[PDB]
This record gives structure tokens, C-alpha cells and sequence, in this order.
């Protein structure tokens, strides 16, 4: 019978339960967010990796949802070389802040993906 | 100047016995009748209701020194023996005005009756008295009327007021409840009433109830030419009952609400109180459980203490016996606090287990209401012992006569009429009394009837609270 | 069908001494202690007490014949002479379910007590116990919370709770009072509490005490990383000013409120219940004035009457006495209502004064109180009396230590931990109650120092109140 | 959008027993739950307030112990809190502490408590930015048999209508009736905005919403960690799969109950969107993630073996 | 006294068909017309029917030792083949007073007719009537006025 | 006159205001525990070692009474080294978190029993 681990635990919503992913399966997951069609982007934080309540307690607010955009969303973009090449040039440029890769179905306005694509060490 | 502190456990008697001390005109006086334990000493026992009614525990604590102990310290101040007893004294002590909250009655008790009379050193503990000072007399609302408004919005005036009990006491259906009203009502009688425990059950919700006796009350009203009343009860559960209970009599426009003062609670009684005061309805008061408390004269509260604290809570009528009824009630101690209820001012007078003199700075007088066991034969002794100034009520001496209720109301208001008539005339009622009955039934075939029916009734028994 | 209706007075006892009667599971029954005055034999005593408690005048009402009388009269079904007592019987009354309204304990008692402890044909009357009948008990909301959700709430198990009455009763302000209630606190109590006759008074207001005591509780807790309470008394007046009071304990966003239900009154109280359900406050309840209706054998009302109505009115503690302090309480009777308040089933036991078996339903225990001249040499005794599960308070017993109240308060937290790692460890507190304290000296200054104290202080008198 | 959860069913566990734990327990099994993994937790139908648990004291316990799992995981978490209650007015003061709590999701019976109520608070929940989640409870008296009665479809139109966020929609392999084709039928009615007519479905007219909000299918009924992938295959992204027994019967307990759903969904959700047939390597992916995850592997040896199949009574 | 926790699922019938209980006056009883798939005996179709309309599920869960199960769950006590139908029978199960809150007919169906009718051992379920327990009738108000005092 | 304490005193509630209990006190307390047939549980917490009040001020709100638990309670146990054994696997897992013995009476479904097993240092 094994305990559940407690401390720096924390984790990233969708795929951050399994094994860390080799560059094959990002760039897997990058493949099926242009297969499908969605337009891909990045986010980036230093600040605030988790969501928190500092200026509201009514339901539904939290505060630490919205991260800062990298560049624009790549509408258009093709070739999953194109994404993960700015993965690349925003880790240099922050490597210290989580990032992640989000892709939009413009027709539903729903983000149908978004996982952690680069975490600081520490974590 | 703050002497040190010591720890340790030392007699009350020490700080709490002060038989030098000179009341204020603001302290409140209490008459405890204190039967202590074997090896317990007069003074010891008094300095312990004293302290433990007031501001001290059983040993020292150091906080006593952070205020001014002397001014807020209750006091035995005196102590006599009670004649003929052994081991028996009346303890008088003195509470400073700063210890009560203005206001409020439940808190007045829960300091001078609150844990001393469950204390292992006394056998038996009684409240007697109460000399309550006008200065807090005046933070109190009082009646929400009183006798002489009373009088003014009923329009009745130069005889006492009779009422009559629906019975059985519960069991009747809302209709049926109304059918007795209206006959009862029609026939003389100024107030029907829900019996004390006709709140709002199974086979008689209160809506239900007030509605149909708005309607027979309405009805009497129209027949007679005088005004008519029926008491609603309001007593209930909660507060928030209570209240709805009272909205919907203000809503009906009908003149008088009822609440059972012990069973419901003080604090509940003020409230409905002040209601009344702010929405024109009179409040008549039961004091439903309080024979559980005053009946016995060694231990309890006198029904005077209880008598006075309604004064103050709120009522515009109060029970307060027969005297000649069912329930116990002696003349004297009867009459002694009948005047506590309508007086202005009342003077000391042990003959009457009054312990203290009372102002009330123009507190609105409370109308004593005489229920229990009576009837025509005895409306002599009532309104001789009480005057007009009292409502008499008949319950089963109204829907017991052979005839029905409207002939039942008739022979009361004949009786009585009867009575004050030969009263004013100069007539002796003690002496004259059933004179005055037997020549009414020379005229009144519905006074004979019931004169046949309780000719020999009385209750005589010897009584258990006696002066 | 239909008897014919003949005026007149008839014994009680044709229509309401029924001996042959089997109670239903739904009727409330009743024991009463019933004294006769000469000539009047038990049947008709009883009967005369079942009459009046619920449908019966003293002659006969034509009315009674538009119901069913035969349903809700109440009636005497069994009487037992009392042993050893000359003229003294137990009479048995059954009241039907359809008498009461649902969730009124104000309403019970008016039937049940109204008016026959004043009859004049008895010479005294004690109400004993009574059975609710479970479809009856569910009509009650019952504790704000009960045992289980407050030691879930304050995070407390394992032993019983300890608090603290601040001293004087009467007479600090409100500064020195959060002062003496963050040092106690500070010192390992769970909870200090206004005493009783703390309201709002001129020397300190009500609104400044609660805000003070805020400051010193939140102080306590934050220094021990226990979680604190302090009784905030919400007794006042009306409803309106309860309510007031109990609204800025909300807002304060403290634990426990507290109330004095019997001069309160019962409506009072029920509201406030209710108000502390909804609003997740713990209720705690003081039995102020409950000796003067309670204390002697032959007439009043029994505490476990009192107990099991406030169970069902609500509240989550309930004062219950001490046995070994310095107000009346005798073991076995006193063993046999703390089950009645805190199980869901008690077996009828006449020798602890339990007259009918009793169940609950589910409904939430109360968490008895022994408060009242106790002491660290008491700890051993009200551990084994009481359980885990009760609130001891020290009053005196804290602000009485000879170094404060920090110090007074270890004294007593130390005392009780080491008798409930003794009892846990096999020990016997009845016989070792001693030497678990004297050994505790040995590392303890703090209780060391208050040993010194009160070596000598006990309270042992005859008790009034036996089975 | 609010919970800030994208790409994959959303999970979610019922406490059990269904009735008998107290107010205190219920919170543990909570928080345990929570903080392994799954997004919520959720009162049973049948829990409003009884004598063994008060709702005020369930709210409340409940608050504490989804702030604690949210603070050690950095996920949004959510415990949807039943509002059903007696009468309009107690069903309102329970939204209304929720609101008051300031904690996302509440519960509504809506076919037990009635539309009149369900459409007051589903107003009410608008207004204050409560998220409801609707059971069907009593369903099955109504709409089972084929020849008598109202299907399911029509009873999912009328919540869409009158309101709700999330509403219970069948498992197709659980404990409970619900055929494949049916189901997909009436998913497709409560969450798309336009569905053709189609009677190999059971939809027998074509129906437009005019933009009106989709509701959130939830499978749950006697699902376990082998159903994952047949899960994820039939209802897809936009959904909520719940494991009330199949959390709380896991060998280890809760957190590691939750971590073994959370594993089995993630591990599907990846293969899929690789390009692996979740239908055909169902057992290969779930059996594959034994490997590194001891919780599935535990999880996966406890129900090897159960199915659950049967005739279906209400067929097209 | 707490028998260990032991994953896996088990037969409804072990813990919710109690054929020799005795109803308590403050049951809820309830009269459910069974009709079973082929395969299900009348004891696990009927303790089925006991145990999801109370406080069981499908699988062991370890919670179940927090709480004295045997107070709380439904009970199948007693089962009646119907006369002239194969495979039907009527199922009577016991429901403890404290599984109910006071005054709430939505929360008696909630748990008594929640999800038992769908459950895929059965083919069809019918509920035939209920034995309401005076000690519940009397959390409710019924009728705004009745009969008597509407004429 | 000895003045109380100020600084470094906190206290867990039942047991702390005594000596600390040695390896036979603390046995004899889960033995208490198992003669009355309550069923132990072990739980630790590196995080809030005490009660605080971040999410809410209500009345009856408090943050830190939930710890973690350790495992599952131990049903039908019914040797003491059994359960003392967890604590010393416990300890060795999380030697930075306090850790406490609870037991469960499941009639009453009220803890009768809860008290602190080992503390971190510094404390
Ligand atoms: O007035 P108290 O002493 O309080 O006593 C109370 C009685 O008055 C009581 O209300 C009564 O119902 O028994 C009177 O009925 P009846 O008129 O038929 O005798
Ligand atoms: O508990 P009851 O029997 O109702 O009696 C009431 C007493 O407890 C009372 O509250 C007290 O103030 O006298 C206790 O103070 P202390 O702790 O200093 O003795
Ligand atoms: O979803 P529906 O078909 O309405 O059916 C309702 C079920 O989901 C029901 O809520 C449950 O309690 O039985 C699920 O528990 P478990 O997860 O332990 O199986």
C-alpha cells in the first residue's frame, strides 16, 4: 500500500500525471492540434505557476488563470517545426517561466488543448 | 487602597453581612425566607444568597481588586426570625441599581433567583418580596394599556367585565369553537376566550380559529350594541409564531391577544408586549405553570414577585385567583397583591405578606381577572373582594348551565348586575348576598335555572400559602 | 351515541381514571407525585390532574358531546402507593399525540403543568418524568449541533472540555474582562464564559464586551494553536435584542453563544436554537432558576423534565451540576438525566429516578456541564463521574490561583490530563484520584501551587432531592 | 473557461456509502479523493440533510477540505453541493451558502425536486455564477419500457431548456441501461447546436438550440478504470466520467483511487491523440501504463473481471 | 468489531437480503413488483433493489467501517412470488427512519425510486406502495385545510 | 509567582500539557485505543502544524483541522505493534511532519481518541 506523495506535488491539468514527455510526444501533441485544424499559440508566466484568490472570493473567480501571451496566436501555421521552434526561442528568452501550448477552435471559441510544454528547475 | 490578594476560600459573611447599611432609594430589595442546614449560621446563609446573587464565588479571586467591589456588592443587610418556626428567617438584601440590565425582566431574575436556591448549605429558600425602585421602574414599558384605556376604548365603565372560557379545553374544531362564541357573546358577556393551552393543533389550527371567531365575535357585536372581544392566543413555539399569531389578530381588527407569560418566557412576553403597545391590542396575561413555583411556603417565588414582574414585562390583565374557586387563593394575601397590580402606590403591610412599600411613577395599572371554578352563587363575594375594577370569568359556569351558552351568559350578566345595583343601592353584599341572587331569580328564569344547578358547590379546603 | 347532556358536577374520576387503559406509542405519559389532602382519595386526585391537564372542567359542558372525548382526554391508567410515605402515590397520566403542537415545548408544558400543581383538593405535586414519544420527538429540531459536530468543529477529542467563568460576576468593564479572558484562555482552557447574569449594564455594555473578548480570544488561539471559544451571552429582554446580540457573534465569526433558556423562556430559546442551526453557532445553555422549581421532593417539577425539554427546545450544553460541589446534585439521579441528555436510548430505571424508557430518535446529545465550586482535587471524581464527554468549569477554581489566571489555567489542564492518561493507563480514579494529582505536583509548580490552595475544601451536606 | 480545464474529460468521484457517513467524514474522503487527482467530488443524489448529517455541517467540511486539495495541487477542484431540498425557499438557502462560500458547483434533482424549482435555481445560478450540475434521479420510472412512457431524449431537451450545466447521461457499459446508438443520440441533442433527423438514433426530428449553451454529458454507474477507454471513445472530450465505487474501492483508498483514474484517463487521452484506436488497443494502452503506475496496476488487478451485460429493454 | 476492508465486488444479497429481519414502527416498508433478467435469482435482484436505494454501490468500499452499516442500509426481508407470473415476485424492503429528511417528499423518492428502475439485472420494477411511518407522517403539514374544515 | 510562557508554546491539544510520553506511555495509549475496539488510523501534516483561518471567517470555519492520512485506519487490527509500526515507517517517510494517533469509534462515528505521536525538531 503506497501513500500518496504531498509535498511538491503540485501539477498542470492535462497529461501532467504521466511520465514527462519525450520530444516525440510534444511534438505528437503539436501534430494533433494542427491535424485537427486548431490554431496554435504559447503562454508564459514567472509569477504565479498556480491559481490563487487575492482579489475575489465569489464563485468562480480565481486569479492566476490568465498567463502573458508569447508573440500572436500562429494562424495559419502548418508545420509543427514552426511551433515548436518558438518553444525554443521563448524558453531562451524565459527560462525561468512555465510555459505552455494552448490551440483554438475558433468556430466553438473553446481551447480544445492546452498542456505545460516547459517548467523552471525547481519543478 | 487595594489591599493584597489571598488566595483561599473564606466566609461569605465577611464582605456580604452588613447590617449597618442604609438602603438607596435606587437598590433593589429582596425578602428571601431562608431555612439553612444544621451547623449553618443565620448570617453565613444570607451572606450567601447575598454574594452568589450578586458578584462573588466561593473563594477569592484577584480580579475583585480591578473594580470597586463596595458599589456593586448585593448586601444582607437585616435578618429576623420567623415566629413559630425554627431554624427559619426572613434575610433582606440590598442589590445596587448598576446590576441590572433597564429593561429586562429576565435579567432581573437571573441574578436575585438564579443559583442560590439550589445551594447544599440551605433546606429551603423563598422569594417573598421585591421592592422594586422607580428609577428602575422607568426603563420599563409596563402594560401596553392599563385599566383606564382600557376602559375608554371598550366603553365600558361601573361594573366589572365578564368572560367566559370555551371548554371543553381542547378537542373542538375551528367552527364549532366559533358557534360557542357567538352564543356565548350574544347573551351578555363582553370577552370569550381560548382556553390556555388552545394554540394551534391537530384538531384546531389558529388560522382557522381566529377567522371563525372573528366572524361569530362580528356577529354578537351586531346583536347586541356593545362592544365584544374574544382573546386569541398567541402563545407558540417561537418568536417568529408567536409574532404571526399577533399579525393576523391586528389584520382582523379584533380588540384583544393573549400569551401564557411563564410558558412562553419573559423574554417573549416583551416583545408581544411592546407589539401591543404599538398596534392597539389589548394583552391578556395566564399564568399558566406558576403554582409549580409559588404554591408551597417554604421554598419558590411568591406569586406577588411574579404579579410584579408582569407589571413591568407587559399585560394588560392578569389571573390572579378566586379566592372562593377551585384553585388556591387566600383573601388576604389575594387582596394584598391585587393592589400591587392597580395601584400607584402601596404601602409595607405584613398583614398582607406585602415586606416592602412600592411606587410605580404612573406605571399603567394591570386588571385582575378571577377564573377558576365560580359561579352565580358567588358573584357576591367577587364583587365584593374584587370592586369593578377586575374582569370574572366563567368557563364552566357559563357552558355548564342546562340551557346553552346565550341563557349561561344571561345569568352571569343578570347576577352581576344584580350585585352592583344592590351595592350602590347600600346594600351589605356579604351579608345580603344570596338575597340579592335568590330575588333576581324572581325575574329572571334564566338566573333561576343555574341558581337550581350549584346551589351547593363550594371549595373549601384548607390552604398551603398562608401569611 | 350521543349520551343525553345532564348539567351538574360529577367525579373526575368516572371519566378520567382508567385503569384498564394500554398506552399507545404515541401518547406522552406522564408521572406525577401526587399528595392528597385528607378526604380526597388518589383515583380521584389523579383523575382530577389528568381532567384539567387536557380536555376536563370541574362540571359537566354540553360541548363535549360535539366531539370525541374519548381521544383526547387525557386520563390516570395506573397509581402506586409511595413507599414509606403516608398519602403519597405515583400517578400515571397518558395525554394523546393530538393535544401538543408540533415543535412547542411551550405548548407541552402549558397542558402538562398549567394548573394542577394549585388545585385545592392536593396538597403538593411534583411532575417526575415524562415519555416522549418518538413520532412527537421528531417534530423537534433538537441541538443546534449535538456532541459529535462540536468536538468535529473545535477539533477536540479524547477528554472532557474545560472553561472558566470570569470573576466578578458582576462588575468589571469590558476591557478588564477580554484581559482576564485572553490570560485563562492563554493558559490551556478551551473556553471562558460571561457568567450568567452578564448582560448589558451599565458598567459594561454588551457590544464593547463581546468586541474585547474577540480581540482576547483570537490572542489566546493564536499563541497556543488551540482552538479558543468564549460563551458570548445573548440573553436579553425581548426577541429583537437576543437576536441583536446573537448577530454579532456571527459577525465576529466566534464559535459559541450562550443562553439562559428557563428566564429566557422556552420561546426565547427555541428561536435562538434555530438561529444557531442556521448560522453554525455552538449554543450553550445555563439552567438559571431551575432550583426554585426543582429542588424539593414533594413538589416542582424534576431537572430530567427540564433536561429532556431543553434537548428537545435545542441547545449543545446544558449546566447539569457537579454531585461533589457546592450546589445540590446526588449521584445516581444526577448519572441517570446525563444519559437522558446525551443517549438515543435510556432504559426505564427506578433507581436512578427513571420512571419511562426513553428514545431520541437520532436526535443529537447534549454535552452535560458540571460547573460550581469545584476544584483540582475534584478532578479525579468529575472525570469518573462525567466521562469524556462533558465541560468542566472553574470559575473560582481559575481566578483564584495565588498567580493569576495563565498559571490557574494549567493548574486545571494539567490536573485533567494527567487523571485521563491515568484512567487510559488502567489506573482507578476512585481510588488512585489522590495520588494521580499528588504525583502530578511533582512537575507541575502550576498545580502544585493551586493544591496548596484547596486541600481542604469539599462541600458535603444532606440532599433534599433523593429517589 | 472558469475552471481553466482544456483537452480531456473532466473526473469526478460520488462519496460513499451513499447515506451514513457524517459531516466530518465526508469532508476526509474529500479531500483525499481531491487532492489525488480527479476534478470533483459530489454529494449523492439522495444526500440534502438528514439526522446523521446536517447539510450546513456537509458545506462547510466539504469547503475545507476542497480548499486543501486545491492548495496542494494547483488545480481548480469543485464539490458539487446538493441544493435539493423540501421547498422552494430551504432549496434556495443552500444555494445561497454556497454562494456564500464562494465554491464553484451545485447539485439539483431536477425530475425529483420538479421543473418549477429546477428553473428557479438554474436562474439563480446565472446570477451568481454557480455552475449546476443536474441528476436524473426517477428517470427510469418514466423512461425504460418502449412501449409506454417518455424517452430520455425528451427529458434531456427539457433540462437544456429549463437548465442545468451538467446532466447525467448513462455509461452504455456500466450498471445501468443505456444502448450505444440511443445514447449518442441524445448526447448529440444536448450538446451540439444543430442535429439532422435520424431515426437509426432515436431522433425523429431535426432540432436547432439558436446558440443556447450545451450541457456536459456524465457518465457514472458502476464504471471502472478497464471502461476508460470506451469512455473516452464514445462521449469524447466534452464530458464527465465519474467513479464513485470505482475511487472509494480502490485497495490503497481514495488519493491513490483517484490517481489511478487520473493515470488510466491521461494515458488514454495521450494515445489517442497519437492516433492509437482506443477501441481496438483499449486493454494495450491501460495494460501498457500498469507499468509505471503501481496505483493503476492495483486498481486494474480488483476489477480484471467485471462487466456488465445484458438485454437492453428500450432499443430503437 | 471493524472486520477487515477487502477490495473487489460482491454479491448484493450477503449484506441486503435479511429474510429474518423484523420491521421496526419507524421503517419506511416499501412493496417493489420484481421482474428479473434471466440469470438473476429473486434474493440479488431484491437486495439489488435494497441496496442502491440506500447505502450501497457495486463495489467494497472502505468507508463503509466509519459508520454501523447495520443501522443505515435498506434491507430486502421478505420476497413473494406472484401468482400466475413466471419470474415476478414482489419484494418488500425496510428503509430506517434516519435515511430521510423531515418534511421532503423529494428526498423519500430521491433514494426509494432514484436509480433502482434502471438497473440492467432487471427487465421492468414496479413500486406498489409504501408504509409511511406515523413517526415521519408528522414532519410534514399535509393538506393546507382538509375536508372537515373545507365544508 | 511563576509567569507563563509566552514564546514557543505551542500546545495539540489532548496529552501535550504532560511530560512527553515515553515509548511505554505512548503504548499504553494505543493499547487503551485497541481494548475498546476503535479502529486506529495514523495522520501527518508538513505544511500547517496548527489551526489558521485563511478561506473563510464564519463561525465554525477554520483551515488546518483536515491533516493527511496515513494509509487507511487499520480495520480489525488488534496488536499495538502493528500500529506502532506504521508510526516509525511514517516517521522515516515524513521525519518533517508532525504526525498523530486517531481512533475511530464507528458506532458513534466520533474520534474517542486523538493525540500527538512524534513532532519535527525545533518543536
Ligand atoms: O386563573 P388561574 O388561577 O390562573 O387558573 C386557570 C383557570 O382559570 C383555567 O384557565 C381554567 O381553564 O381552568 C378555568 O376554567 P373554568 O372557568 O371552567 O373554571
Ligand atoms: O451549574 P449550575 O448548577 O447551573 O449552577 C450555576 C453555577 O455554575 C454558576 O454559573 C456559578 O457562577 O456560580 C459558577 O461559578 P464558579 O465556577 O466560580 O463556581
Ligand atoms: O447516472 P445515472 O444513470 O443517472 O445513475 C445514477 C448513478 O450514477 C448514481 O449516482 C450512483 O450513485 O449509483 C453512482 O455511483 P457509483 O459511481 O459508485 O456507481
Amino acid at each position: 500500500m503506497q501513500v500518496w506523495p504531498i509535498l511538491n506535488l503540485k501539477k498542470y491539468e492535462t497529461l501532467s500525471y504521466l511520465p514527462p514527455l519525450t520530444t516525440d510526444q510534444l511534438a505528437r501533441q503539436v501534430d494533433y492540434l494542427l491535424n485537427n485544424k486548431w490554431v496554435p499559440c504559447l503562454e508564459f508566466e514567472t509569477d504565479h505557476g498556480f491559481v490563487y484568490r487575492e482579489h475575489h472570493n465569489s464563485p468562480g473567480y480565481y486569479d492566476g488563470r490568465y498567463w502573458t501571451m508569447w508573440k500572436l496566436p500562429m494562424f495559419g501555421c502548418t508545420d509543427p517545426a514552426q511551433v515548436l521552434n518558438e518553444l525554443e526561442e521563448c524558453k531562451k528568452e524565459y527560462p525561468n517561466a512555465f510555459i505552455r501550448i494552448i490551440g483554438f477552435d475558433s468556430n466553438r471559441e473553446v481551447q480544445c488543448i492546452s498542456f505545460i510544454a516547459y517548467k523552471p528547475a525547481g519543478y | 487602597a487595594s489591599v493584597g490578594f489571598k488566595a483561599g476560600v473564606k466566609d461569605y459573611k465577611l464582605t456580604y453581612y452588613t447590617p449597618e447599611y442604609e438602603t438607596l432609594d435606587t437598590d433593589i430589595l429582596a425578602a428571601f425566607r431562608v431555612s439553612p442546614q444544621p451547623g449553618v449560621p443565620p448570617e453565613e446563609a444570607g451572606a450567601a444568597v447575598a454574594a452568589e446573587s450578586s458578584t462573588g464565588t466561593w473563594t477569592t479571586v484577584w480580579t475583585d481588586g480591578l473594580t470597586n467591589l463596595d458599589r456593586y456588592k448585593g448586601r444582607c443587610y437585616h435578618i429576623e426570625p420567623v415566629a413559630g418556626e425554627e431554624n427559619q428567617y426572613i434575610c433582606y438584601v440590598a442589590y445596587p441599581l448598576d446590576l441590572f440590565e433597564e429593561g429586562s425582566v429576565t435579567n432581573m431574575f437571573t441574578s436575585i433567583v438564579g443559583n442560590v436556591f439550589g445551594f447544599k448549605a440551605l433546606r429551603a429558600l423563598r422569594l417573598e418580596d421585591l421592592r422594586i425602585p422607580v428609577a428602575y421602574v422607568k426603563t420599563f414599558q409596563g402594560p401596553p394599556h392599563g385599566i383606564q384605556v382600557e376602559r375608554d376604548k371598550l366603553n365600558k365603565y361601573g361594573r366589572p367585565l365578564l368572560g367566559c372560557t370555551i371548554k371543553p379545553k381542547l378537542g373542538l374544531s375551528a367552527k364549532n369553537y366559533g358557534r360557542a362564541v357567538y352564543e356565548c357573546l350574544r347573551g351578555g358577556l363582553d370577552f370569550t376566550k381560548d382556553d390556555e393551552n388552545v394554540n394551534s393543533q391537530p384538531f384546531m389550527r389558529w388560522r382557522d380559529r381566529f377567522l371563525f371567531c372573528a366572524e361569530a365575535l362580528y356577529k354578537a357585536q351586531a346583536e347586541t350594541g356593545e362592544i365584544k372581544g374574544h382573546y386569541l392566543n398567541a402563545t407558540a413555539g417561537t418568536c417568529e409564531d408567536m409574532m404571526k399569531r399577533a399579525v393576523f389578530a391586528r389584520e382582523l381588527g379584533v380588540p384583544i391577544v393573549m400569551h401564557d407569560y411563564l410558558t412562553g418566557g419573559f423574554t417573549a412576553n416583551t416583545t408581544l408586549s411592546h407589539y401591543c403597545r404599538d398596534n392597539g391590542l389589548l394583552l391578556h396575561i395566564h399564568r399558566a405553570m406558576h403554582a409549580v413555583i409559588d404554591r408551597q411556603k417554604n421554598h419558590g417565588m411568591h406569586f406577588r414577585v411574579l404579579a410584579k414582574a408582569l407589571r413591568l414585562s407587559g399585560g394588560d390583565h392578569i389571573h390572579s385567583g378566586t379566592v372562593v374557586g377551585k384553585l388556591e387563593g387566600e383573601r388576604d394575601i389575594t387582596l394584598g397583591f391585587v393592589d400591587l397590580l392597580r395601584d400607584d402606590y402601596t404601602e409595607k403591610d405584613r398583614s398582607r405578606g406585602i415586606y416592602f412599600t412600592q411606587s410605580w411613577v404612573s406605571t399603567p395599572g394591570v386588571l385582575p381577572v378571577a377564573s377558576g371554578g365560580i359561579h352565580v352563587w358567588h358573584m357576591p363575594a367577587l364583587t365584593e373582594i374584587f370592586g369593578d375594577d377586575s374582569v370574572l370569568q366563567f368557563g364552566g359556569g357559563t357552558l355548564g348551565h342546562p340551557w346553552g351558552n346565550a341563557p349561561g351568559a344571561v345569568a352571569n350578566r343578570v347576577a352581576l348586575e344584580a350585585c352592583v345595583q344592590a351595592r350602590n343601592e347600600g346594600r351589605d353584599l356579604a351579608r345580603e348576598g344570596n338575597t340579592i341572587i335568590r330575588e333576581a331569580t324572581k325575574w329572571s328564569p334564566e338566573l333561576a335555572a343555574a341558581c337550581e344547578v350549584w346551589k351547593e358547590i363550594k371549595f373549601e379546603f384548607p390552604a398551603m400559602d398562608t401569611v
